[PDB]
Order: C-alpha cells, then sequence, then structure tokens
C-alpha cells in the first residue's frame, strides 16, 4: 500500500468520531520501504490497527 | 416482464412455455465487491427494479353476500339523513368505481337496510392496500323477479419488488435481497454496462451450483450472436467441454476464451486485480 | 510535488469520434480520482426531464394504470434543460406546479373498428389499434406559451410503442413532467451509458518477428498489431483499438514473450446522450456542477 | 457419437465501442 | 442448432388454430383424467 | 408482455425498435444477430431486451368483454 | 447554509491538529476527489473518508495536520485547489474541442 | 353503467328490476369503469 491509500484503510475502520480508540488522536507508523518510494505491507496496516 | 430463456432445454418449446413466461434474464456477476450479500444473499441495481426488473402484482377477490324472507338490505342509498365524504369510492347504485384507491379502512360497498332505515358501510380490512379492476353482479334465476344479493368483487396490488423477496434461478441457488444499491456505486464493465444483479462467489464452494457458470457462458454467448443454445443436460463428454464450446464462441465475438470481463469498482474508480466473471441467467 | 500548473502542463485530451448522440474523447495524464467523479456526476447528479406525477381518466385496456404511467414516464422528451427550474415539494400540488416549472403533455386515443377484407394486422383491420409516443401532444399553458414554439416538446423517440388498443377501449390521460437527478430515479438520468477504460500498454519484450508476428496480428483486433516487413520490428499500431482479453496469454509461445499492462493515466470517455442534450454540453453542465460543489462548501461558515 | 454442432457464420462485435468498423 | 421463434409463436397468438389444436404434446398433461371420466361412458356397454 | 423502454442495464429505448425487429425478419428474410446489429443494438445488455421479447400482450386483447364476439 | 457543513467536537483536538468533520448530502463523489486533492498538501499528518451507513446520506472527512496550520485552512485549500482542477480540466476541453 | 357477459350490450339497470339482460337470457352483469379523476405515479 502507499501513502495515499494506507491511511484510507485506517480511518475508514477506527472512526475516532464515533469513537473505537483511547488516545482520542490516532497515530501513524514508520513505512517498511523509504527508497525510492514509500511503501507499506498487510502485516503493518494490521498493527496499526 | 416475463421473458424466454436463452439456454432453454430442447422440450421447453415443446410444450409452448413461451406461452406463459416465468421469469427473465438479468446480468449476472459473482463478484464479493458489495460486502452486503453473504454466502446467500443477493443485490439488485437501484436503476434495474426502477424501470421494471421483476415487477409483479396480485389480484384478491372478495365474495360480498347482503341480507346475512322478506328482503331488508338493498345496495345504495335511501332517503334519510347521511353524512357524506365517502361518495369518493361508491357510486348511487350501490358499487364502488372501477380503479379507485382503496387501502384498509375504505368502503368497498353500502347497503340500506329497512329495519333500521340506515345504510351501514362494509369496511375493508386486509393486509396491503388494493386497486379495484372488475365488480361483478350475480342474481338468481327465476320465474319471478329477484333483486341482486351477491356481488363479486375483484382487486389488484401493485407488488412492488423490494428487498427480501425469495429471488433465485432455475438452479437451486435461493437467497434473498440485502440493499439494493444504486448504479453509480455499482462496478461498470469496460463497455459501460452495471451487472443489475451480484451473486456471492462464496456459495459455490458449499452450493455446488456449477450449472449457474456454465449456463452463464451459454448465457452471454447467446445473447452476442442471437443463436439460442439448448440446454438438453446429457449431450456432452469429457472430450468436448461446454466451457470449451461456449468459450471459442466468446473468442470469436470478442470476449477473452474464460468468459472473464474485466471492470472497475465504482466507489474507488480503479481496475480490479484479475479479470472478473459475468454473463447472464435465468 | 504537485500544484496547478504542474497539471496544466500537463493535462491534455484527445478526440476519436464526434457524433451527436455520441462521443469518445480521451483524457490524457488525470488522475482516477477525478475520472470517476466526472463520470459519476454525468450518471447520478444531473438534472433532466421525466414525467412524475400523471392523472389518467379511463383505462378499459389490458395494460393496467400503474405500468401505463410508469412506461409514458420511462419514455424520454427531447427537452432541452435550463429552461424550467426546480418545484418545491412541501408546497401543495396547486402551488407546486407552476408555468416556470411544470410541462403539461396529454394523450387522448379510443380504437374503434374498420372494415376491411380478412392473419390481418391490427392497422387494416381497426383504427388507432396501436398508441405510439408522436400521439402525447404537448400542451402549453400559463405565462409563457411562445418560448417553445421553435422548440416543441416532442419524444426523442417517436416510434416508443406504448400500448395496443382494440375497439371499444378508451384511454385520456393528462400527464406532468418535471426535474431529477439521476440518483432520485432511473427516469432522469440523460445519458445511456457513461464510464472509462484505460489504455493497455502492450510492451514487447522480446524479438517475436517472424511468423509469430503472424499469429499476433491475429490474435489482437486487425488495426493494433503492425509490421513494417516481415522482421526488423513487430510494433503496435494503435493501443486504443485493442481489447484486454488476455488471449495472447493462453498460448505455451506467447506466454511470458509479452505483458498486458495499464496505464495510470490514460483514460476515455464514452458518453451517449438520450436526446435532451448533446454528449458535450452534458459533460460541461457535470464538471458544472462539480466546480458548483465546491462553491457550495468554500463559501459556507462552519458550526460547531 | 455426434460431439457438438457448431455456429455457422460468425462475427465479431466488441470494445472500441467509439468506431466500429 | 435449437432456433427459437418469433414471427411463428407470434403467428400464433395472431390467428388461433382453428384447425386442430397445436402443440400436440401437452395433452399427456390431463390425459389420464379426461380418459378416466371418458371411459365410464364412451366404449360398449355404455 | 409489453416491450421494455429504457432497457434496465443499459438505459436505451427499446420500444421503437420492436416493430422493426419484426419487419427485418418478416420482410427482409434477415437472421437474428446481423438484426440487431443493424437495428442499433451493440452492447449485450440491451441486445437481450428485443432478442428475448414475447410481446404476449397481442395474446391479451383476443378477449375483448365490451364487443360481441 | 448551518446542516450542511457541521464541525462536530467529538473527534477534534485542542490546537487541532487533528478534527474530523461531518458533511451531510455526499459520497463518494466528493468524498475520493477532494481526499485525493488534499492528501497532497505536505502539511497533511492523516486524511481520509468513511460513511456511516450507505442507507443514510453522510460522510465524514477526517483531517489531520502538522503544526503551524490548523485542519479548516487545509480544507479551504483542498477546496480551492480542486475548484482550479474543475477550472482547468473545463477551460481546456473548452479551447480542445474547437482544434478538431 | 352496466355491461352483458354475453351479449356484451351496455345498458343500466333500475330498481325493481329482475337480474336479466334485455337482449340475451343470461344473469351475469359486469360493470363498466366511470371517468373520473385517478392520480398515479410514473413508478
Ligand atoms: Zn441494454
Ligand atoms: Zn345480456
Amino acid at each position: 500500500f502507499t501513502r495515499e491509500q494506507y491511511q484510507q484503510y485506517i480511518y475508514g475502520c477506527i472512526r475516532p468520531e464515533d469513537g473505537h480508540t483511547t488516545r482520542s488522536k490516532i497515530v501513524t507508523l514508520p513505512p517498511t520501504i523509504f527508497k525510492p518510494y514509500p511503501l507499506w505491507t498487510g502485516k503493518q496496516i494490521i498493527t496499526t490497527v | 416482464t416475463g421473458q424466454t430463456p436463452i439456454v432453454k432445454a430442447n422440450l421447453y418449446d415443446d410444450y409452448g412455455m413461451d406461452n406463459f413466461p416465468n421469469g427473465f434474464n438479468a446480468v449476472v456477476a459473482v463478484i464479493s465487491y458489495t460486502g452486503y450479500d453473504m454466502d446467500d444473499a443477493m443485490i439488485i441495481n437501484k436503476s434495474a427494479d426502477e424501470r421494471g426488473f421483476g415487477y409483479g402484482t396480485m389480484y384478491k377477490t372478495e365474495k360480498v353476500d347482503l341480507a346475512l324472507d322478506p328482503i331488508t338490505q338493498h345496495f345504495g342509498f335511501g332517503n334519510d339523513e347521511w353524512p357524506k365524504e365517502w361518495l369518493e369510492k361508491l357510486d348511487e347504485d350501490g358499487l364502488p368505481y372501477i380503479g379507485t384507491y382503496v387501502e384498509e379502512g375504505d368502503p368497498i360497498c353500502a347497503y340500506f337496510d329497512d329495519t333500521l332505515n340506515k345504510t351501514k358501510i362494509k369496511t375493508y380490512h386486509s393486509s396491503e392496500p388494493a386497486y379495484i379492476e372488475e365488480v361483478n353482479l350475480i342474481g338468481d334465476e327465476s320465474n319471478k323477479f329477484q333483486e341482486l344479493q351477491t356481488v363479486s368483487i375483484k382487486y389488484r396490488i401493485r407488488r412492488t419488488p423490494q428487498i427480501g423477496d425469495k429471488f433465485s434461478s432455475r438452479h437451486g441457488q435461493k437467497g434473498v435481497c440485502s440493499r439494493k444499491w444504486p448504479t453509480i456505486d455499482m462496478p461498470f464493465s469496460e463497455t459501460g454496462i452495471q451487472p443489475d444483479i451480484i451473486i456471492n462467489p462464496h456459495a459455490f464452494p458449499s452450493r455446488m451450483t456449477i450449472g449457474m457458470f456454465v449456463e452463464s457462458l451459454a448465457g452471454k454467448a447467446g445473447a452476442l450472436h442471437g443463436i439460442a443454445q439448448d440446454s438438453t443436460p446429457w449431450i456432452f463428454n469429457e472430450d468436448d467441454t461446454p466451457a470449451d464450446y461456449f468459450g471459442e464462441q466468446l473468442a470469436k465475438a470478442g470476449y477473452n476464451y474464460h468468459g472473464n470481463e474485466p471492470m472497475y469498482s465504482g466507489a474507488t474508480g480503479e481496475e480490479l486485480r484479475a479479470d472478473i466473471y459475468v454473463g447472464v441467467v435465468y | 510535488e504537485w500544484n496547478v500548473e504542474k497539471f496544466k502542463k500537463d493535462f491534455e485530451v484527445n478526440i476519436s469520434s464526434l457524433d451527436a448522440r455520441e462521443a469518445n474523447f480521451d483524457l490524457i495524464n488525470i488522475d482516477t480520482s477525478i475520472a470517476n467523479a466526472f463520470r459519476r456526476i454525468m450518471i447520478s447528479e444531473v438534472p433532466s426531464v421525466a414525467a412524475e406525477y400523471v392523472y389518467f381518466f379511463n383505462n378499459t385496456s389490458v395494460i393496467q394504470d400503474e405500468v401505463l404511467a410508469h412506461r409514458i414516464g420511462l419514455v424520454p422528451l427531447k427537452v432541452d434543460p435550463d429552461m424550467l427550474t426546480w418545484v418545491d415539494s412541501n408546497l401543495p400540488d396547486d402551488e407546486k406546479f407552476t408555468d416556470e416549472n411544470t410541462i403539461v403533455l396529454s394523450l387522448n386515443v379510443k380504437c374503434t373498428r374498420n372494415p376491411d377484407a380478412p392473419s390481418t394486422d391490427p392497422k387494416e383491420l381497426y383504427n388507432n389499434a396501436h398508441v405510439y409516443a408522436r400521439d402525447l401532444k404537448f400542451e402549453p399553458q400559463g405565462r409563457q406559451s411562445t418560448t417553445f414554439a421553435d422548440c416543441p416538446v416532442v419524444p426523442a423517440d417517436p416510434d416508443i410503442l406504448l400500448a395496443k388498443l382494440r375497439p371499444g377501449q378508451e384511454i385520456s390521460l393528462k400527464a406532468h413532467c418535471i426535474l431529477g437527478i439521476g440518483g432520485d430515479h432511473a427516469k432522469f438520468s440523460p445519458v445511456s451509458t457513461a464510464s472509462y477504460r484505460l489504455l493497455p500498454q502492450i510492451n514487447i519484450l522480446q524479438p517475436i518477428k517472424g511468423e509469430s508476428a503472424r499469429r499476433f496480428q491475429k490474435c489482437f483486433p486487425p488495426g493494433v498489431i503492425g509490421i513494417d516487413e516481415g522482421s526488423d520490428e513487430a510494433y503496435v499500431k494503435d493501443a486504443r483499438k485493442d481489447t484486454v482479453s488476455r488471449e495472447v496469454l493462453r498460448y505455451e509461445e506467447f506466454a511470458d514473450k509479452v505483458k498486458l499492462g495499464r496505464v495510470r493515466n490514460h483514460f476515455i470517455f464514452n458518453v451517449e446522450s438520450a436526446g435532451a442534450m448533446t454528449p458535450e454540453e452534458i459533460f460541461f453542465k457535470s464538471v458544472r456542477i462539480l466546480k458548483n460543489k465546491a462553491e457550495y462548501l468554500k463559501n459556507c461558515p462552519i458550526t460547531q | 457419437r455426434k460431439d457438438v454442432p457448431k455456429v455457422e457464420g460468425l462475427k465479431l462485435e466488441h470494445f472500441a465501442t467509439g468506431y466500429d468498423a | 442448432t435449437a432456433d427459437f421463434r418469433t414471427l411463428e409463436r407470434e403467428s400464433r397468438f395472431i390467428n388461433p388454430p382453428k384447425d386442430k389444436s397445436a402443440f400436440p404434446l401437452l395433452q399427456e398433461a390431463v390425459q389420464p383424467h379426461i380418459g378416466s371420466f371418458n371411459a365410464l361412458t364412451e366404449g360398449p356397454d355404455g | 408482455m409489453i416491450v421494455p423502454v429504457r432497457c434496465f442495464s443499459c438505459g436505451k429505448v427499446v420500444g421503437d425498435k420492436w416493430e422493426s425487429y419484426l419487419n427485418l425478419l418478416q420482410e427482409d428474410e434477415l437472421d437474428e444477430g446481423t438484426a440487431l446489429s443493424r437495428l442499433g443494438l451493440k452492447r449485450y445488455c440491451c441486445r437481450r431486451m428485443i432478442l428475448t421479447h414475447v410481446d404476449l400482450i397481442e395474446k391479451f386483447l383476443r378477449y375483448n368483454p365490451l364487443e360481441k364476439r | 447554509d448551518r446542516e450542511k457543513i457541521k464541525l462536530l467536537t467529538q473527534a477534534t483536538s485542542e490546537d487541532g491538529t487533528s478534527a474530523s468533520f461531518q458533511i451531510v448530502e455526499e459520497d463518494h463523489t466528493l468524498g475520493n476527489a477532494l481526499r485525493y486533492v488534499i492528501m497532497k498538501n505536505p502539511d497533511v499528518e492523516f486524511c481520509g473518508y468513511s460513511i456511516p451507513h450507505p442507507s443514510e446520506n453522510l460522510l465524514n472527512i477526517r483531517i489531520q495536520t502538522y503544526g503551524e496550520t490548523t485542519a479548516v485552512d487545509a480544507l479551504q485549500k483542498g477546496l480551492k485547489d480542486l475548484m482550479d482542477l474543475c477550472d482547468v480540466v473545463e477551460s481546456k476541453f473548452t479551447e480542445k474541442i474547437k482544434s478538431m | 353503467k352496466y355491461i352483458c357477459a354475453e351479449c356484451s350490450s351496455k345498458l343500466s339497470l333500475s330498481r325493481t328490476d329482475a337480474v336479466r339482460c334485455k337482449d340475451c337470457g343470461h344473469r351475469i352483469l359486469l360493470k363498466a369503469r366511470t371517468k373520473r379523476l385517478v392520480q398515479f405515479e410514473a413508478r
């Protein structure tokens, strides 16, 4: 996943407005790859969720 | 909107079921994209039933007999005071208009009694509102003149196809409707069509209904070239697979040999991973 | 980094065909998030004109009332929008159907018997047996009865079949047509089919020159695979005529020598108007509604 | 046994919907 | 090679079979019913 | 029963092309597929409307209770 | 308007580097478009759209941003950038139909 | 406002009269439709 899809696949599930977290402010994680382009992995999208 | 099956047995035409069409055809793609449907369910496009997809009506006939031997209850009115505001349905003759909207708690037939000198209205209590389509009049034959005492009325109910109806095919996959999605939120093909129906691809490893796959090849292969392929089971063999015979027609028609048409998601607007399976089924 | 000028010096559009009803113009170097927005509005959020309320008087035909009203709703009308505004639903009917918003059409037909020598078609055996679309007589009223003199309200398909009648049957109805968005109902969608595909980037990897190229030009459409001679190249003529079918993938010889790819920025638009407008004006109004959609949120105060 | 009667006189009508011929 | 017809089935709708009825196979529907009630009066000995 | 106008999947008008379809099958001895092509039916979503219609409405009107015989 | 946009404080922060917005009568039409426009702003920490329920007509747009700039201002730059985006794709298409 | 079932001869009928058509010897009497204002929707 890219920087565009990753965050969309996060807020479509958490929804801190209705309330599903505790810190009231969701944070991100460093990507799996930094060069030549930032990428992610399914293990990380379920890790952060 | 009953239509003949494109893939029909050779005996479907013998009796002539074309006279009495049971169902019809519809574009069906085995996709999980929706999500609302799972392991039994089914979806219908909003624009599909918006144009008469699976439209149907009921017809509920009621038989009213008056005067529960001098007759005292006569259809119609009398001469004394009676309230107004129920003349929209009934006439001066004691019969309702043909076509009026009659919901629960509406006058169907008013009768004038002489023992009480009053016009009481027989109410109508049922489940759904109905439209009157015809009113029969019946009078027993005799050498003497006898006033009518039995009226036969026939209703009709516009049954708009909503969700929860047990829509199915001719292969045994009974399902219901979860939610009718709009066409713009429905996946669209490369041509631009949107399959009005999407069945769950996860019910096939359990229901083991391969017929809705091979017939889906014959359905699309028949709609492209017009020629109808007879089903007539026990005519093929392992040497000549029907997926191959129906595949070569799609290959020379433009489609792929596997009957898989690439499409796009309506919500996000991207190309799906691999070629997805489409086709029409009865 | 990306900016409005970085996209302005980057976004162009081509044309493949120009027809009064169909259109095929290829958006070049635009994002999917905007392509699906144009396709969305052209089908869901574009105003049209269709019959909403129908008032019947007598229908002794076999086809019932609600079905006849549904059919006369489905038939389109070759009337141009922007000549009539939106009604207000919460107002009563008498104050809702004014002249600036409502257009009234009537339909009267009474079939009769015609003596003729008898297998006989209903046209010779009867008179006014079939009801067509052109029988819908538009009637102007209100403050403006001349603004439609040069633009007579007529169904865009005058040969639409409505019903088949017999002697004794009679039909007399007075229906009103109103605006609406494609998301409200299917009759208010002034576009038949609007979508977009992607350019199949057929990238050749190996020297497939030879009789193999002779078996390449046959699979893809004829105006796709081309060659200068029997050798020295095996190129593609037009990457738009081809079809993404992966038929070359089911060949032991052409399995890995070529891959069917995709262009993340090459889109094409195929719009077929329903007759009310042109396949180009439908695009100008669609992007105008999107721009106005951004205007409504831009000039609006926040709350709470 | 007869395998299958194949259709005769077939053609194509397919993608590139902006021009047929 | 299974052609579904429209001209023919619409023709049967236009003019019914004034001659012997068409579809000479649907008679197997009520053949035992009609034959049962037809045999108690027809044939020899009433 | 009656010709469905504005085909469900595509949305193109279909009602007008029924009489023309029967004319192509009667006066010109034209087959099924080429008829829908010349008649103006490209997508198989809308080809299956004329190609599959039954037109039972003609069989309905054979019983008119408003006139003798 | 009062009902179109509703800044609801059930998820927003205090300086409000992070906030959630509620917009009625919208869908992926403005959801996907405005998302792709604001996400390209290098001052955005986190952004995404989420529909409460397809039966209802609502859309929740999440907007998180780095310091030195609030979230509402980023939304305004997104609306202006999307508006200029519609301007260039419409003006170019206008001067392009004549070049046939 | 009535229509015969066999003879199909439209003819009304008043009170204190036998249920029988004035042209054919039948007993079923259909009812014709009256022209009124009936509202519907195109759905
Ligand atoms: Zn269609
Ligand atoms: Zn009579």
